[PDB]
């Protein structure tokens, strides 16, 4: 009975502004990342690699607001969050307030795996992951058009 | 936001979220994504959930973890424990959202009080399911 | 750490917690002690907790929403929740501390399952209590 | 309905061995300070949500405890604050975490609370945040203690 769900966020999506076209390029997204996951499962891959993998993809994918097409702050900038617990040993990770990290989903695992802490923020968070390999990247790598037009339309 | 829960061969949870917040959020706010037992929660004896909406009201009312205990404690089944969160619980704090949840048995839910919630989901082996609006 | 919890003469419930963290903590850890359900929870219906101690356990098991939810969902009484809590799922998972909660019906519980925690209590119009040890 | 608070200044390995009565009074004397505070508020009508922000307010004062003045530091040397506080009427709540400039993160912490509609602010945009609020910037070399930084020395070799 392995199973996987996923969600790209939750608020007013609106179907009168919508085109099928549109709706078509998320539902094949998030057709292609469940599919990775209940192939990895199927496979014998474990929970916490399968939803690692999934946010990982949900935040390559610049349709949602995670990774590579975050929204934008007040001030233009970005600041990602990201958490992973394990069922089995009970075990979490997560990041907060970090703008240097590609995949903030991996960074939180790095906290669960790395430390013995749970939570960190900011630019100890990045610190810590850089100290132990993981790649400083530009903090403009997540900007997109359609994120900044939504940007300039919240202001108005 | 974005989330992801899973069920594998093994019965085993685990539970993950990310996200970029809110458009022109104010620097520095922290919602209930990276706040284990408000945007993300899993253990092996009830459920694995991932949470998107109204980041203060899932904190307030710690809904992922708030899942788990209505069903371990209360022994609500995953259904009644979503519906009580997300459609009676958090619209009494104010909020709006949705989550997705795994129960230990491989039941899955995807409440939301939204006008839409991204989201996807399939049993190892089946053709996925997908959907936007309610 | 450090922290409060009170009941009014209204019959409000309301905790707080403060620290600076461990002695040559890693910048930019987080404990249990800001977060909602970890260090710090307060609900009229239930209990007002605020928690010290191994910071990671208290997290991932919520410690002080757990004492809320075994209250309310789960229908222990203040003491038996507190011992669950700090006795037997805090060391289960490795986790050295303890907290202090008072619930809806005044009743107080100060349970640590450390050698010591700087402590005090008294009802209103009452001599206060102070502790060190066990 | 009877009104009563506890307060905590944590826990962990306190022995008997390590310690002088003189020294046990210290802690003894500053908890009944602050308890009795406390009671007299809710004696007289004061919310629970205001004594326990009082209170931690105390202790955070109070150099004999971890928070506030007289907090520990970090493999740094620096001092990094958190704080959170909860009203169980309206189950709103406030927090703070990685703040360095600011005296009584619980009182930070119920700013967030009152006068925005966030839970949880970190580091400087929670300090900016509760700036703008007209709370005082102060150096973090305020909270710094000789115990405490004794405590770090202990802790760790010289070079
Ligand atoms: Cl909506
Ligand atoms: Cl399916
Ligand atoms: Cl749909
Ligand atoms: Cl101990
Ligand atoms: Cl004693
Ligand atoms: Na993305
Ligand atoms: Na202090």
């Amino acid at each position: 009975k392995a199973v996987i769900a996923i969600h790209g966020g939750a608020g007013a999506i609106s179907r009168a502004q919508m085109s099928l076209q549109q709706e078509l390029r998320y539902i094949e997204a998030l057709s292609a990342i469940v599919e990775t996951g209940q192939k990895m499962l199927e496979a014998g891959e474990s929970a916490l690699d399968v939803v690692t993998e999934a946010v990982r993809l949900l935040e390559e994918c610049p349709l949602f607001n995670a990774g590579i097409g975050a929204v934008f702050t007040r001030d233009e900038t970005h600041e990602l969050d990201a958490c992973v617990m394990d069922g089995n040993t009970l075990k979490a990770g997560a990041v907060a307030g970090v703008s240097h990290l590609r995949n903030p989903v991996l960074a939180a695992r790095l906290v669960m795996e790395q430390s013995p802490h749970v939570m960190m923020i900011g630019e100890g968070a990045e610190n810590f992951a850089f100290a132990r390999g993981m790649e400083r990247v530009s903090p403009e790598i997540f900007s997109t058009s359609l994120r900044y037009e939504q940007l300039l339309a919240a202001r108005k | 936001t974005v989330g992801a829960v899973a069920l594998d061969l093994d019965g085993n949870l685990a539970a993950a979220t990310s996200t970029g917040g809110m458009t022109n959020k104010l620097p520095g706010v922290v919602g209930p994504w990276p706040l284990v037992g408000a945007g993300c929660y899993a253990n092996n004896a009830s459920v694995a959930v991932s949470c998107t909406g109204t980041g203060e009201v899932f904190i307030r009312a710690l809904a992922a973890y708030d899942i788990a205990a209505l069903m371990d404690y209360g022994g609500l089944s995953l259904a009644e424990a979503c519906e009580r969160v997300v459609m009676e619980k958090l619209p009494a704090l104010g909020g709006s959202g949705g989550l997705i949840a795994i129960d230990h048995e491989g039941n899955v839910a995807l409440p939301f009080n939204t006008e839409g919630m991204y989201r996807a989901w399939g049993y190892a082996g089946d053709t996925p399911t997908t959907g936007i609006y309610r």
